[PDB]
Formats: structure tokens, C-alpha cells, sequence
């Protein structure tokens, strides 16, 4: 079915190119206008602009006119994004979006996952994962997590037992430190009763700075 | 490439219908647009997309097409009528205009032309010049051939006459010029311009 | 009102360059296609190039290919052609138009008067306008000698049973017109205006 | 620039009706859409104001100046943020709203209270990251108090809070001091006292052998 | 080329005359229809400037639709041409 994968996250300097890449499939290319549109962390919806893989032709929002280039390449059903001359302002993740209707009827039917663009000078630190056991006094509900400490820049992904255990998870939004690097946790409740029978691993992954860590919890 | 023919002349009668045609390779598959134009004026649109379509233009203009021909069809022609007709179409973004037509209201009666004959004046004489103007009006049809006599004789050299055009009242005026010297002027004692006008002719001397 | 008012035609040397400039108002000038088409005196319609009201559609004619440059400033209501590298057989008049549809139904709907250019190594000449006298009749003036073409005769509206005959080429390479009144057998004044030299002849007769 | 305009946020009742207004000038006569956005996905429309795209919950409409999204029998998994669109034909621009946070109402939950200590291996490398968990209360205002030896501290934390839960409609705040390894040293006890609704007196997770 | 200049250079008469038929009356008709996807396809690149050969074709009819309900029935008319010619409805394309 209907497929949209981007690229992975990615961190560049001010003044430097981002290129976002969105592959297709599923669907006839050429059939329907690709779109890219922004999301600043905690704001809202920006277009951007879009492309038409049967001709190459593009449209650009005014605020990127001269600082976007759009391309479509239908050997692998595949789209570009490239912006260049970043700024701060310029960090949010970007999505891919297959557009559907015709005439004026004008909308978006399927998504990429997003990638996360972060413009800055800092330099990328993978995290120290550190565990939150569970209490000895846990009643026979207990709680545990990881906490991923110093980390930059922002998108870090936890599962838990390789995706297995989900119902019970909450991990929290990163929070800035005054180091500028950021830290966030994620902790799971369990059955208070089968807690040193179960085994509990994190998998916390940070594809900038291409770290991917494994940590057990116990008391 | 693409080529529109149309009749050279078409003549009506005043009251009658009168259909202007243009022929083109399956001209009928394309938009036929007119333009009338009036001499010394310039063309005005008075059907577009292929004959079926008028403008604020008088009712009595239509158009209509069959096959490899476009029609332009003026009911009732009223003589202020009388133009040049065109026709227009489009091949691969090349305006393609037909060859003229004219378009001829008769009812007119045979007008026998009156002729005038002048001699040099003074002012002209006196400026080393010498020259004699012949003017013909109010005849009709629109056709009539000059000759100049010196002391009776043909005079061919420096004669210079204009092709008839029509007049405020519809009937026809031209004109003929004798350039000479001033000597030749005064050296003969006469000299004529004669006027043939439909097997008439009317000479007038000085 | 639709109105078209053309300007920069007259008299140019051959191998040289001519600017028209055409001034629109009435309508919306940025929605429509514009063009210019040209007609030899007593010759049929001839296009010669058009654009889109802000395009890649530029149009030049095969006659005059690799010769002109249409443009328009759309902000002044401004159609212009610039002329290159012209001609004697380039004479002719010049019209604006407008094109109104595509695709099959373009119309010249709306045309500009005709402005005159003459391609021509002879200098421009001011008439020298003669009495003609009067012998139960008729007198007039003669224009003679004038280039380039366009002239006109009145009477400061005595207002009127008149008839300026069409000019003749002589030879010399100058024209020359006659324009004749007719009256009962007081004071009767001929006004030229050969605008080309910006010549204005009041004469008088007997 | 072509702007459509929503109300920032909006609370409603469980079971009752949503009606999210999304202004434009003579938005009327567009074409408008909406989505529906939960935190870290991207957009999903839910009114395609299309004629190719069975009834459901939700429902577009437009008059004049405005266009609304209305939902039926709003639910615990309608939270999210919901965002209108366009396609403006005069700029041949995709234009989006701002976005309207729809928080849904719920009963009042208090949150299970934990308080984890600092790992050993953490303390190897000079710091200590004592973390305090709320878990799953309602409503979001609660605050979190950390004492260490009955002190309070100040400036010394961060907290975290989750949106709220498409399941249960609860949120979940998890709470961090930081302090050197040479302070944690010195102190024994370490509490977190948190006041909330649904908490009749203030809850505090300590432990010892700091 | 751009499709300004694309679609002025084809003949739109037999798309036109098509829908016209239809519309006002509510064979030669497979033959004009046949010549319509003919002019269409002449385009070289036929699928994009559809929009714009669709928005020429009403521009150019525009004046014989009469009526406030002409109008509604030409535009669904047009709107199924390019299905007609087996291509697809173009997609930023506003009719009115």
C-alpha cells in the first residue's frame, strides 16, 4: 500500500544544505503531486512547497523562494528536498506528503515518518543510559525506566524489550539543560508481582552520533 | 503552408444577400473569424469563431460553414456595406488571412464625368514651373481613359494621371497632370485633355 | 471604450531602425494578447508579430524573421515593436490590434488607425501649394512636390461639396494633389497640412 | 499571505460535540480540510472535503468566513492537535491553520508517586540524577517538591510532562534534581511531596542511604 | 516550451464544439471527440497543460454560457474531458 520513508535525522551548521530524501511506493508515481511541509518542535503545520513527478515542475511558498530546491527522480519513485543557507529558524522535522484530489480539490492522503533537522554549531554527543529500578519496597503496581542523560541534538527513540513490552510505557519529551545538552526518560509499570522473573531492556537509539544502546533494569 | 483562397470581387445588388467564401482544407474543423474594412479605414471584426458568432455589429451579418469552405453572408446589403472582406483562421500559431475580397453595392446609374482643365498659374510660371491640371468627377462606373493633345497632337511624355476612387456621393473623381516647361507652355496655343468615360468622350482645351 | 493610439511611424532611412509604440486603454491591458499587423497600400492584411499579455509567447512573421523585437510594459498600458535593418519593401501601414481568444479562436477584436512608415533614402519635402482660378463654377488649390505621402486639404471649415483628389507620383520622386471646391458664379481660402514636415499653407483665389 | 485562523486551544466534555472554527477570508468558497495530529506522528486528515472521500464522527462545514470541524460523541482518542488546510488557487499556496490543542475532559485521578535514586554508574562520573514520577493523574496542574533532609530545593530541577493519553486521557510528569556527586554525598534523605487534586494531603516518596 | 505556447498552437475547436452539444442539447460526435483527443495529444507534453488547455477551452466558450446553471453543466463537461482523452484530471487546476 501507500508508502512514504524519509531520511534519518540529521544536524547542520548555520550557512550550511540540508538534503531530505522521501521515497515512495505502493502507488504509481507520477500519478500525484508530492508536497514537503515543517514542523517546528511545538508549532504548527508549514508548507513548503511541492513537486509533480510527471513533469518536474515545482511550486515554492514565498518564504523559501531562492532557498529550496525540490527534485523527483522516478527510477526509485523518490523526492528531494534541499534547502540551503539554514538558520536556527530552520530546525523542525520535515515531512513528505502524497497529495490527493484533483481540480480544487487539493489534500494530503499519506505521510513520511519525518525527519528532524536541528541547525546549530553544537556538535553531536551521543547519550549515557542510566536504569530507574524499582524500589525494594514495591507492593506485591512498581514502576522502571531508563533515564538518557546528555545527549545532542534532539530526536532519541526508546523502545523496550525490542518493541515486545508497550502497554504501560511513558517517555517523556527531552528537557534542554543549562550544558545544552539535552536529557529525557522513559519508564514502564509492570505487574508488582513478576518483577525479578522478568527480564526488562531498554534500547535507547540515537542515529545522530549513530549510537544504539541496550540496558537491563533490575533492583 | 496552410493557404485561404477567396473570390476577388463579389457584386450585390442593393437589398440582396451577398455570401463571401473562404476555402481552406477542411477549413470547416477550425474557427473562420471576419474583418470588414472600408478604404482609408481601418478593419473592423464582424464575425468571430467561425461564422456562428456576432459582436454589437448589425444583425444582418452572419456566419455559417460546410466542409472546406466559411461563409460570410450579409442579408439585405445596403451599400454602406461596400468594403473589402477578409477572412481569418489559426494553423499551429500562425494567423493565416485570407486574400481580400471586395465587396461591390451596385444600383448606381451611368454618370457621364465633368471634366475640368487647367492651365498654369501665374504664381507656379513665375516659379520656373509649368504645369496643368486635368480634374474629372462624378462619373460612373469608376473608369475612364486620359488623353493630352499638343496643338492637336498626342502628348505622352510627362503626363501623370490617378486611378478613379470613389467620392462623398458615391460616384468616382480622378485626375491627370501635364508637366512641362514654362516654354512649352506658352510656345503651343492649345492643348487638350480628352476623356473617354464608357464610349463617351468630353475634351476640354486651353 | 476599447482605444488603441499608435505612434512612431514616418519617414525612415533604408538599413535603419523604427520604434512603434502603441497606447491602450479601456480595458485590462495585462489580460490580453497583443500584436502588430502590417498592409501595403491596396494590398491585403499581412501579421507581423504578437505576445502574450506577460509570456513565452512571442510570435515574429517569416516575412520580417530575425528583424524585430516585440515588448510591452504593462504597468503604462504599453505595446512596442522595434524595427531593424529596414527596407524598402517594408513600407506599408502599421496596425495594433488586440487578440482576444486562443487555441484556435484568436481575434484581432479591437485595431489601432494605420500609421504610415515610408523606407526611403529621399529627404522629406514640404509642399508648394498654386492658385487655381476660375473662369452658370469651380477653383482649387494644387499641393505639389511633397514627400513623404500623407496630406490633407480643407477650407477652415467654410463647410462642405469638396473632393481632394488621391496624389500622383511623379517621376522627381515627390507627389503632388489637387483639392477642388465648387460655388455660385465670397472669399475662398485652401488649407494644407502636410503634417510629415509639420507644413501648415493657408492660400487664397480669385 | 492567505492565513486561516483557529483558536490556540480548546477543552471538551467526553460524549458531547466539537465544533473547532477555522477563519479566512471568504474561506467558504474553498475547499477546506482538517487533520488530526497525536505527538510524534505526523498528520492524519480526518475531513477530506471530497466528493471521491460511508459516514463517521467527524464532519466539515463552511459558511462565509469560516469553516468548522465538528465531532460527534468526542472521545478520550480525539485529543491531539487539529489543523484546517487549503489550496489557494489565487497564490497556488498550500496553506495550513495554526492548530487547536483539543484536550478532553475526564475524572479526576490522582497520579502513583515514584521516586528513584542514582544509579551507581552514574556516580562514577560525578553526578547524581535522583528522578520522581507521576503516573497517570488528572488534571495536569500538580506541583512537585523535593526536599533532601526535609530542605527544600530550588532551582536544582526539571520536569518533563507528557500530553495527554489517548487511552485514559491522564497525564504522567516525570521530575529530575541534579546535584553534584560532592552534594549528594554529604545529605541522607531524599523526598518528593507532590500536591494534586485527588490528593486529600500532599504524597512524599523518599528513601535513605544517600 | 512553456504551455502558454503549447496550447495556443493547437485547435480547440472540435473540445469546445463537443461539450457545447451536450450541454445545450440536453456518429459525428465520436469523430469530433476523436479530433478533440487528437488536438490534445499534439501537445508535447499533453498531460501537464491539460489544466491550462481545459481553462483555454472555457475562456474561449465563456460568453455563450448564458446562464447561471450552463455554467455548472459546462464545468462538469470539461471536468470529464481529459478521462475522455485517457488522461487524468490535472490537479491544482480552479475552473471558476
Amino acid at each position: 500500500q501507500v508508502q512514504l520513508v524519509q531520511s534519518g535525522p540529521d544536524v547542520r551548521k548555520p550557512g550550511a544544505t540540508v538534503k531530505v530524501s522521501c521515497q515512495t511506493s505502493g502507488y504509481r508515481f507520477t500519478d500525484y503531486e508530492m508536497n514537503w511541509v515543517r514542523q517546528a518542535p511545538g508549532q504548527g503545520l508549514e508548507w513548503i512547497g511541492l513537486i509533480n513527478p510527471h513533469s518536474g515542475d515545482t511550486a515554492y511558498a514565498q518564504k523559501f523562494q531562492g532557498r529550496v530546491t525540490m527534485t523527483s527522480d522516478t527510477s526509485d519513485s523518490t523526492v528531494y528536498l534541499e534547502l540551503s543557507g539554514l538558520t536556527p529558524d530552520d530546525t523542525a522535522v520535515y515531512y513528505c506528503a502524497r497529495s490527493q484530489g484533483t481540480f480544487e480539490v487539493y489534500y494530503f492522503v499519506s505521510w513520511g515518518q519525518g525527519s528532524l533537522v536541528t541547525v546549530s554549531s553544537a556538535s553531536t554527543k551521543g547519550p549515557s543510559v542510566f536504569p530507574l529500578a524499582p524500589s525494594s519496597k514495591s507492593t506485591s503496581t512498581a514502576a522502571l525506566g531508563c533515564l538518557v542523560k546528555d545527549y545532542f541534538p534532539e530526536p532519541v527513540t526508546v523502545s523496550w524489550n525490542s518493541g515486545a513490552l508497550t502497554s504501560g510505557v511513558h517517555t517523556f519529551p527531552a528537557v534542554l539543560q543549562s550544558s545544552g545538552l539535552y536529557s529525557l526518560s522513559s519508564v514502564v509499570t509492570v505487574p508488582s508481582s513478576s518483577l525479578g522473573t522478568q527480564t526488562y531492556i531498554c534500547n535507547v537509539n540515537h542515529k545522530p552520533s549513530n549510537t544504539k544502546v541496550d540496558k537491563k533494569v533490575e533492583p | 503552408s496552410y493557404e485561404l483562397t477567396q473570390p476577388p470581387s463579389v457584386s450585390v445588388s442593393p437589398g440582396q444577400t451577398a455570401s463571401v467564401t473562404c476555402s481552406g482544407d477542411k477549413l470547416g474543423e477550425r474557427y473562420v473569424s471576419w474583418y470588414q474594412q472600408k478604404a482609408g479605414q481601418s478593419p473592423d471584426l464582424v464575425i468571430y469563431q467561425t461564422n456562428q458568432r456576432p459582436s454589437g455589429i448589425p444583425e444582418r451579418f452572419s456566419g455559417s460553414d460546410s466542409g472546406n469552405t466559411a461563409t460570410l453572408t450579409i442579408s439585405g446589403t445596403q451599400g454602406l456595406d461596400e468594403a473589402d472582406y477578409y477572412c481569418l483562421t489559426w494553423d499551429r500559431g500562425t494567423p493565416v488571412f485570407g486574400t481580400g475580397t471586395k465587396v461591390t453595392v451596385l444600383g448606381q446609374p451611368k454618370a457621364n464625368p465633368t471634366v475640368t482643365l487647367f492651365p498654369p498659374s501665374s504664381e507656379e510660371l513665375q516659379a520656373n514651373k509649368a504645369t496643368l491640371v486635368c480634374l474629372i468627377s462624378d462619373f460612373y462606373p469608376g473608369a475612364v481613359t486620359v488623353a493630352w493633345k499638343a496643338d492637336g497632337s498626342p502628348v505622352k511624355a510627362g503626363v501623370e494621371t490617378t486611378k478613379p476612387s470613389k467620392q462623398s456621393n458615391n460616384k468616382y473623381a480622378a485626375s491627370s497632370y501635364l508637366s512641362l516647361t514654362p516654354e512649352q507652355w506658352k510656345s503651343h496655343r492649345s492643348y487638350s485633355c480628352q476623356v473617354t468615360h464608357e464610349g463617351s468622350t468630353v475634351e476640354k482645351t486651353v | 471604450q476599447v482605444q488603441l493610439v499608435e505612434s512612431g511611424g514616418g519617414l525612415v532611412k533604408p538599413g535603419g531602425s523604427l520604434r512603434l509604440s502603441c497606447v491602450a486603454s479601456g480595458f485590462t491591458f495585462s489580460d490580453f494578447y497583443m500584436s502588430w499587423i502590417r498592409q501595403a497600400p491596396g494590398k491585403g492584411l499581412e501579421w507581423v508579430s504578437y505576445m502574450s499579455a506577460t509570456g513565452g509567447n512571442i510570435y515574429y512573421a517569416d516575412s520580417m524573421k530575425g528583424r524585430l523585437t516585440i515588448s510591452r510594459d504593462n504597468t503604462k498600458n504599453s505595446l512596442f515593436l522595434q524595427m531593424n535593418s529596414l527596407r524598402a519593401d517594408d513600407t506599408a501601414l502599421y496596425y495594433c490590434a488586440r487578440r482576444k481568444f486562443g487555441a484556435g479562436s484568436a481575434i484581432f477584436d479591437h485595431w489601432s488607425q494605420g500609421t504610415l512608415v515610408t523606407v526611403s533614402s529621399a529627404s522629406t519635402k514640404g509642399p508648394s501649394v498654386f492658385p487655381l482660378a476660375p473662369s452658370g463654377a469651380a477653383l482649387g488649390c494644387l499641393v505639389k512636390d511633397y514627400f513623404p505621402e500623407p496630406v490633407t486639404v480643407s477650407w477652415n471649415s467654410g463647410a462642405s461639396g469638396v473632393h481632394t483628389f488621391p496624389a500622383v507620383l511623379q517621376s522627381s520622386g515627390l507627389y503632388s494633389l489637387s483639392s477642388v471646391v465648387t460655388v455660385p458664379s465670397q472669399t475662398y481660402i485652401c488649407n494644407v497640412n502636410h503634417k510629415p514636415s509639420n507644413t501648415k499653407v493657408d492660400k487664397k483665389v480669385e | 499571505s492567505y492565513v486561516l485562523t483557529q483558536p490556540p486551544s480548546m477543552s471538551v466534555a467526553p460524549g458531547t460535540t466539537a465544533s473547532i472554527p477555522c477563519g479566512a477570508n471568504n474561506i467558504a468558497k474553498k475547499r477546506v480540510h482538517w487533520y488530526r495530529q497525536k505527538p510524534g506522528q505526523a498528520p492524519v486528515v480526518v475531513v477530506s472535503d471530497d466528493e471521491d472521500r460511508i459516514p463517521d464522527r467527524f464532519s466539515g462545514s463552511k459558511s462565509g468566513d469560516t469553516a468548522t470541524l465538528t465531532i460527534s460523541r468526542v472521545e478520550a482518542g480525539d485529543e491531539g492537535d487539529y489543523y484546517c488546510q487549503v489550496w489557494d488557487s489565487k497564490t497556488d499556496h498550500v496553506v495550513f491553520g495554526g492548530g487547536t490543542k483539543v484536550t478532553v475532559l475526564r475524572t479526576v485521578a490522582a497520579p502513583s508517586v515514584f521516586i528513584f535514586p542514582p544509579s551507581d554508574e552514574q556516580l562514577k562520573s560525578g553526578t547524581a540524577s535522583v528522578v520522581c514520577l507521576l503516573n497517570n493523574f488528572y488534571p495536569r496542574e500538580a506541583k512537585v517538591q523535593w526536599k533532601v533532609d526535609n530542605a527544600l530545593q530550588s532551582g536544582n530541577s526539571q520536569e518533563s510532562v507528557t500530553e495527554q493519553d489517548s487511552k485514559d486521557s491522564t497525564y504522567s510528569l516525570s521530575s529530575t534534581l541534579t546535584l553534584s556527586k560532592a552534594d549528594y554525598e554529604k545529605h541522607k534523605v531524599y523526598a518528593c511531596e507532590v500536591t494534586h487534586q485527588g490528593l486529600s494531603s500532599p504524597v512524599t516518596k523518599s528513601f535513605n542511604r544517600g | 516550451m512553456s504551455c502558454e505556447r503549447q496550447v495556443d498552437r493547437v485547435n480547440l475547436k472540435p473540445c469546445e464544439q463537443h461539450i457545447m452539444q451536450r450541454i445545450m442539447g440536453e456518429t459525428r460526435s465520436s469523430d469530433q471527440q476523436q479530433r478533440c483527443c487528437d488536438e490534445l495529444n499534439e501537445m508535447e507534453n499533453t498531460q501537464g497543460c491539460m489544466c491550462e488547455a481545459l481553462q483555454q477551452i472555457m475562456e474561449n466558450q465563456c460568453d455563450r454560457l448564458q446562464d447561471r446553471q450552463m455554467v455548472q453543466q459546462f464545468k462538469r463537461e470539461l471536468m470529464s474531458l481529459p478521462q475522455q482523452c485517457n488522461f487524468r484530471a490535472p490537479q491544482r487546476c480552479d475552473l471558476d
